[PDB]
RNA sequence: CCAGCCCUAGAACAGGGCACA
């Protein structure tokens, strides 16, 4: 359809806002939930929180600012949980940082956040006349030296590959995006509304369908920061500015029997685990390679 | 001391005097006493010269208030909203009339130092001096040591 | 003496009409008759001025001055008051707006020098006043940049007028 | 140089000056409630029927011999004492007390409520703005029981009257900064309590003053607070370990 | 030497408010991941060190109560054990301290 | 204990002054102030402008619908029957409409007979500026119309102030003659244009475009922008002079920081020269024909 | 954001510190070995 | 000028410094973990290392015997020194002591205090500052780099 | 980039080192 990219962004934001208002109006009253703190530092702590309003970020604010600074992920008694997602019922919370003994979940969440950021930068750094479709965020483990993102470009862009100047421009765009603090908001929607939210990316529609297939209730996790909306697995980091060092290593063009997809690879390190110059150079040189992991 | 006090430019309220003159004195309220020896001048003025002044100046509301007060005062409220308070304590009728005429002829502005004794809007008739208003032009606008 | 920084905590504001922005809560507190010195307490006050309560307590925990523990106790008591008495949730959502140190009533003693000479030794005492405002800490003022300097200089050049001309 | 400080604030009460008082402490009311009325847990459904509540209330008020003898003693101590004209006066006193607490009229509040009701209703509200109103009353106030405490060491009789009151009120408690804290001002929420008024019968004036406010144990919980509350963990010493309760 | 004139408050402030005399902010502050208190990055945690000091004081008090003499020092290795523990074969032949308190979490068996 | 009363009373006056400086009270109504007489104020307002109004017309113009509504609310809150006289206040809406219409028509005619080259949008912008909220409010506040306007909200917001001013204008129109009202308008509204510029109140967007349109209307081919003189090209504050030549004839010249701003200024000067609103124009004739 | 100070040993592990030391050491050795023959790669005109 | 010096001035002079270090070393040998001023502990570290080296030298060595007689004031420590600390330190070369700076003393002096401890003692372990786990982000990336380097050879 | 540990560098503040061992 004849729709400008800014018009698409506005429509997506408006539809997400309507769904958010519906989710908020689903509960007319403010119920009291009794949340325990099963953490290691302050045991026995009890919080009288609001249902579908209070957040683990508000719990950290109740505790102390050190928690708001350190704790990235939340474990609600059985599962990970982002900071900006409202609580549902009474439960117990345990905070999770980067330097913990088992930080695997937080590392994967940071990986997904960086992948979504790189995807947004790639989607919004290209020209209007060219068509660009994000496929998904390939879940690669932490051992892989970079986070990858799959992008299908126009048919006329299948000849050239981004040079060092283009990679540096992408890195500058990512740094400028990080400079302005953007909160990651997570919402639980249905495929029936996700299809009309996207309505343009056939790959995104197929991804939503295959993610809702394994979901008995057809529940899809949407993530949105600033003006960009994307679907991804697992929770995300609360703030964007947590990503201190960020680089776009290179891109790898993989060809299939259906179409060819650019696999953009990026490297990132937060402010809590920033490294030295030589260490960063070695890690970037390692990320320069090819990363292949789908199942 | 100019640096100690404030300063303002010579301005007129609502561009008075251009189209028609408007007496800037809106109201004049005397507060005096009937038995105090200090209010003798104010009493004699209210007896003698308030009617002639009221007839001469119709655009000013003149209020008179005899009340149990010790110091005779006069409050002039102008069109700009300014309130000027003066003391007529033990002053002869001539001095009272002089002060009344002064308050009538005043404009109500603040009595501070005036920087410029003149104020002309657009004084740039026939042109204003600029560093190029008296230098001749060369052929083609060439710089002194520029070759074409 | 004078006691107004404590009475400032008992004022009542009219109810906020529906539609007006939420006014942040303000809590005044003070510690009277501290054995510390006026200037030495003012140093810590200036150190913890404008910072968040969390970072202020973190700095006071490691500060080697004797007044560090004093100001830490004062801040803890002020936070407890803001939580219990005042309707201020999120006990870590406070920032120090003002933190000052003044003098109080001294004591005079005789300090001997020698050769029959003496001095009036002054036992010092200082009051410490603190104000906590609910909300995020205000950002630090950045140094003026070259672009702002150039704009202000162009403005000052343009605001000139021909003096003593008319 | 010999100069020291003064005005050291200390609070220490001693039995010798407490007993060496020239005049005994004159109390305008009793300490607390002697006989607490225990209501049945079926009132929540009985109030749904109009006559099936009035009949039971009248029967319970008539068959209790203690209430009957207390009413008879109040009558013989002071004439012009009627049970039928009491609920309206009690409702008016309650409404006036609420309006006085709204308007912050402490003298009138002292005249209305007693010395045991004033602090519990003024302490945590002296620094807050309240907007209370009266819209409707579902069930009329019903006098349940009447008790009397007669202290013979001084010959003082104090009569208390318990009245079940089912009211429809609107409460909006603001804070000292002006922001809303407790609830909305336009919600006419229903409440059901028991007001226990107290009056000294030996006193020649004898103004009916509210003394106690009884709530049933099966009453629904109050409305949730608009803010979030954090309960701190147990403050443990370094040489102490934590014990998780199960 | 004597001062010639009284220094004005402007110069007084310019002297005693210079950043050289202002207390600098220390940015090496961190939290102890064990107990949640505050500590520096190059200094042990105060709370944990106080716990260890209390436990060491108790252990030394008991091992000194075992030795009724001031100059009666153990000639062999020493081992501390808590309630619910028995000396193994590697712990036999050494001096033994017995504590009624249970073995804390930080104290390793080893 | 220093015996005396003069020092004590003077210090009480000082304390009152300090309290006034500390907590400034909101502005109170001049009518609510002690010394006030409404009929005397109306007569003084009529006599100070050298005009002959009608007392009933002024009392009709100085009332407001907001004041009527406030008085009706007070009546309903008090419980007194006031429908006999309060409903007969004759709100000044019609007088305000007549004043607005006549003032706009007279200002348009004045501008047309003064500057024949002013376009329709130009004269409309001039009339709207002279009848805008700021100018009318300033004139009324200097004429003390705010103090005599019976209305709630003593600040007297700009809409109410302008409505009351134009109601006074309509009352003058109905009492005295149209020529006298036109002279009143000329003396109390056009004086606000002394020293002001045309574009400061016109606020055009494309001066060069408007100029080439005016040249197309006046049968002129096209202006050429040429650099006449310049003072520094690589300095931090360049100064350029751009002139407009039509058929190799200079019509206007403008200085500027950059060449584009200088050409914009030259276009503005050319537009002012074509429309006749120049700093060397004839001063407005303030006389009695 | 009161960011703290960070050195190269704070976030590393016992198994990574020797690896990092070796990775920089052999890198410097290889660089000095590659720069050992300058006259054969591209010398300037003498 | 204080260039090329290894000993720091303590006490009332050289002999007073020697006596203070002797008392500190006696307390350390007796209690197996002590705490003192940071400079005193840093100075005592080397003397404790040398004392352990002398104790490991054997019982019949009269040089080490008289050295321990001079240093250990309480003579009930010399048999302990030769039959507990020296035998348990045989394979270890120089890793006998552990020094850690504790928070400043709560007294008004606010001195820089440290704690020294002989390894292998019968005391609760100090809260040693440990490295981060290998599951961290940077450590995992370095493990990946190491695996790539090993696969390249 | 400067937490901490050394210095033939230094009152404090500054400066040079902490990968080959
Ligand atoms: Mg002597
Ligand atoms: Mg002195
Ligand atoms: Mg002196
Ligand atoms: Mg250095
Ligand atoms: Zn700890």
């Amino acid at each position: 359809s004849q729709l400008s990219p800014t018009e698409l962004i506005e429509m997506q934001n408006d539809l997400f806002n309507k769904e958010k208002n519906r989710q908020l109006s689903l509960t007319p009253r403010t119920e009291k939930i009794e949340v325990k703190h099963v953490g290691k530092t302050d045991p026995g702590t009890v919080f009288v929180m609001n249902k579908n309003i209070s957040t683990p970020y508000s719990c950290a604010m109740h505790l102390s600012e050190w928690y708001c600074r350190k704790s990235i992920l939340a474990l609600v008694d059985g599962q990970p949980w982002d900071m900006y997602k409202p609580l549902t019922k009474s439960c117990e919370i345990k905070f999770l940082t980067f330097k913990d003994d088992d930080p695997g979940e937080v590392n994967k969440a940071y990986w997904r956040s960086c992948a979504m950021m790189m995807g947004c930068v790639i989607e919004r750094a290209f020209k209007d006349e060219y068509v660009v479709s994000l496929v998904r965020a390939p879940e690669v483990p932490v051992i892989a030296g970079a986070f990858c993102y799959d992008v299908v470009l126009d048919k006329r862009l299948d000849e050239w590959m981004p040079t060092k100047e283009n990679l540096h421009s992408f890195t500058k765009d990512a740094r400028a995006l990080i400079y302005k603090d953007l909160p990651f908001e997570t919402l639980e929607v249905e495929a029936k509304v996700a299809l009309e939210i996207f309505q343009h990316n056939k790959y995104k529609l197929d991804f939503i369908e295959e993610k809702a297939s394994q979901n008995p209730e057809r529940i899809v996790k949407l993530h949105r920061f600033g003006d960009f909306i994307d679907v991804s697995e697992g929770p995300l980091i609360p703030r964007t500015s947590i990503c201190f060092q960020y680089e776009v290593s290179a891109v790898h063009n993989l060809q299939t029997q259906s179409s060819l997809v650019r696999r953009f690879q990026g490297l990132s390190l937060p402010v809590h685990l920033r490294a030295h110059f030589t260490i960063w150079n070695k890690l970037l040189e390692r990320s320069r390679k090819m990363v292949t992991e789908d199942k | 001391t100019a640096r100690g006090t404030a300063s303002r430019f010579l301005t007129s309220v609502l561009h008075n005097g251009l189209g028609r003159y408007v007496q800037q004195l809106q109201r004049l309220s005397f507060s005096l006493s009937r038995d105090a020896p200090s209010s003798r001048g104010a009493r004699e003025f209210v007896e003698r010269e308030v009617t002639d002044f009221a007839r001469r100046n119709p655009g000013v509301v003149i209020y008179v208030n005899p009340r149990p007060c010790c110091v005779p005062r006069v409050v002039a409220e102008y069109l700009n909203g300014a309130v000027r308070e003066e003391s007529i304590h033990c002053k002869s009728v001539e001095e009272i009339a002089a002060l009344v005429q002064k308050l009538a002829d005043q404009s109500g502005l603040d009595v501070i130092r005036i920087r410029k004794p003149f104020h002309t809007d657009s004084p740039s008739i026939q042109g204003q001096w600029h560093p190029f208003t008296n230098k001749p032009t060369t052929l083609g606008g060439l710089r002194p040591r520029e070759v074409q | 003496i004078s006691r107004k920084w404590e009475k400032k905590n008992k004022i009542v504001y009219p109810p906020q009409l529906p539609g007006e922005p939420r006014r942040p809560a303000e809590i005044y507190h003070c510690r009277r008759q501290i054995k510390y010195s006026k200037d030495k307490m003012w140093y810590l006050a200036k150190l913890i001025r404008g910072m968040s309560i969390d970072q202020a307590l973190a700095q006071l925990e490691f500060s080697d001055k004797k007044g560090a523990q004093i100001i830490k106790e004062v801040l803890l008591e002020a936070q407890d008051m803001a939580v219990r008495d005042h309707n201020v949730e999120f006990r870590s959502n406070l920032y120090v707006a003002e933190s000052t140190s003044g003098r109080g009533q001294y004591l005079k003693r005789i300090r001997y020098h020698g050769r029959g000479r003496f001095g009036i030794m002054e036992k010092v005492f200082c009051h410490y006043f603190v104000k906590l405002v609910e909300g995020p800490p205000p950002p630090r003022e950045a140094p003026k940049t070259a672009v702002a300097h150039a704009r202000e200089y162009i403005q000052e050049l343009r605001n000139r007028t021909i003096t003593h001309a008319l | 140089s010999e100069k020291e400080f003064v005005e050291h604030a200390r609070k220490a009460g001693l039995v010798i000056p407490h007993e060496r008082l020239e005049r005994p402490i004159h109390l305008a009311c009793t300490a607390g409630i002697f006989d607490a009325y225990v209501p049945p847990e079926g009132d929540a459904r009985i109030s749904s029927l109009s006559k099936e509540g009035l009949a039971q209330r009248a029967e319970r008020l008539k068959k209790n011999v203690a209430s009957q003898l207390s009413i008879r003693k109040i009558r013989e101590s002071d004439p012009n004492f009627k049970i039928k004209d009491f609920p309206e006066k009690a409702k008016d006193i309650f409404i006036e007390a609420h309006l006085c607490l709204n308007n912050s009229d402490h003298d009138r509040l002292h005249t209305l409520v007693t010395e045991n009701c004033f602090p519990d209703m003024v302490w945590d509200i002296r620094y807050k703005t309240v907007r209370w109103s009266f819209v409707e009353s579902l069930e009329p106030p019903q006098v349940v029981q009447v008790r009397c405490s007669s202290l013979m060491n001084q010959g003082n009789i104090y009569g208390q009257v318990t009245v079940r009151m089912h009211t429809r009120q609107t409460l909006a408690i603001y804070d000292r900064f002006g922001r809303l804290m407790y609830g909305q001002e336009d919600v006419p929420r229903d409440v059901l309590e028991y007001v226990v008024f107290e009056k000294h019968l030996v006193d020649p004036y004898g103004s009916w003053r509210m003394h106690g406010k009884i709530i049933p144990p099966w009453a629904p919980p109050k409305q949730p607070i608009l803010k979030t509350v954090m309960i701190p963990g147990p403050q443990l010493k370094p040489w102490e370990e934590f014990e998780e309760p199960q | 030497a004597a001062p010639k004139n009284r220094r004005s408050i402007e110069v007084n402030r310019c002297r005693r408010r210079n950043p050289q005399k202002l207390i600098k902010v220390k940015n090496n502050i961190d939290v102890c991941p064990e107990c949640g208190h505050l500590k520096q990055k190059h200094i042990l945690c105060g709370y944990c060190y106080e716990k260890v000091r209390k436990e060491t004081a108790e252990i030394r008090r008991q091992m000194g109560k075992q030795e009724g003499g001031p100059f009666r020092a153990p000639t062999t290795e020493t081992v501390v054990l808590y309630s619910g523990e028995t000396p193994s074969e590697q712990d036999q032949g050494k001096r033994i301290i017995e504590r009624e308190r249970k073995r804390p979490s930080w104290f390793t068996q080893n | 204990a220093k015996k005396g009363f003069r020092a004590a009373y003077r210090f009480q006056k000082e304390l009152e002054r300090w309290r006034l400086l500390r907590c400034p009270p909101p502005p109170v109504r001049r009518s609510e102030k002690p010394n006030w007489d409404y009929h005397a104020e109306i007569q003084a307002f009529g006599h100070r402008l050298q005009e002959t109004f009608s007392l009933d017309l002024l009392k009709t113009a100085f009332v407001n619908s907001c004041y009527i509504k406030s008085e009706e609310a007070k009546r309903q809150k008090l419980g007194i029957d006031k429908e006999a006289a309060l409903l007969n206040l004759k709100d000044n809406q019609e007088l305000s409409e007549q004043g607005i219409s006549f003032s706009q028509t007279c200002l348009t005619q004045f501008f047309e007979d003064a500057f024949p080259d002013l376009p329709t949008e130009g004269v409309t912008s001039l009339v709207d500026f002279l009848t805008s909220e700021e100018v009318v409010c300033h004139v009324a506040r200097n004429l003390a119309v705010e103090q005599l306007a019976l209305s709630a909200e003593f600040p007297v917001p700009p809409p109410v102030l302008r409505q009351t001013f134009f109601a006074v204008i309509g009352a003058l129109l109905q009492s005295s003659g149209p020529e006298r009202t036109a002279l009143f308008i000329r003396d109390f509204l056009i004086t606000q244009m002394t020293g002001k510029e045309l574009f400061e109140m016109w606020t055009i967007t494309n001066p060069m475009g408007l100029l080439v349109e005016e040249l197309k209307k006046r049968k002129i081919s096209a202006p050429e922008s040429r650099l006449t003189r310049q003072s520094g090209s690589t300095t931090a504050l360049p100064v350029y002079f751009v002139g407009l030549y039509c058929d190799r004839k200079l019509i206007a010249e403008g200085p500027g920081e950059t060449v584009l701003v200088a050409e914009e200024e030259a276009a503005r000067v050319a537009l002012r020269k074509l429309f006749g609103f120049t700093e060397n124009r004839r001063p407005w004739d303030y006389s009695k024909p | 954001h009161g960011k703290s100070v960070t050195w190269w040993d704070e976030h590393l592990s016992e198994e990574n510190v020797p690896f990092v030391k070796q990775l920089v050491s052999d890198e410097n050795k290889a660089q000095l070995a590659s720069k050992l023959c300058p006259l054969k790669d591209e010398p300037w005109p003498i | 000028i204080s260039h090329g010096r290894v000993f720091r001035r303590l006490g009332l002079g050289p002999e007073s410094r020697i006596h203070l270090l002797q008392n500190l070393l006696t307390g350390l040998v007796r209690h197996e973990r002590i705490e003192a001023s940071w400079a005193r502990v840093d100075e005592l570290r080397g003397y404790a290392e040398k004392l352990i080296d002398y104790g490991k030298l054997g019982d019949t060595n009269e040089r080490a015997m008289r050295m321990a007689d001079f240093w250990l004031t309480e003579k009930d420590l010399i048999p302990k020194l030769f039959q507990v600390l020296a035998p348990r330190f045989q394979g270890q070369n120089g890793g006998y002591t552990r020094m850690l700076q504790i928070p400043n003393r709560n007294e008004q002096d606010r001195a820089k205090m440290a704690v020294i401890e002989y390894k292998g003692n019968c005391l609760p372990p100090l809260p040693l500052p440990r490295r981060d786990s290998n599951l961290t982000l940077l450590n995992q990336l370095l493990q990946g780099l190491r695996q790539d380097q090993e696969a390249s050879s």
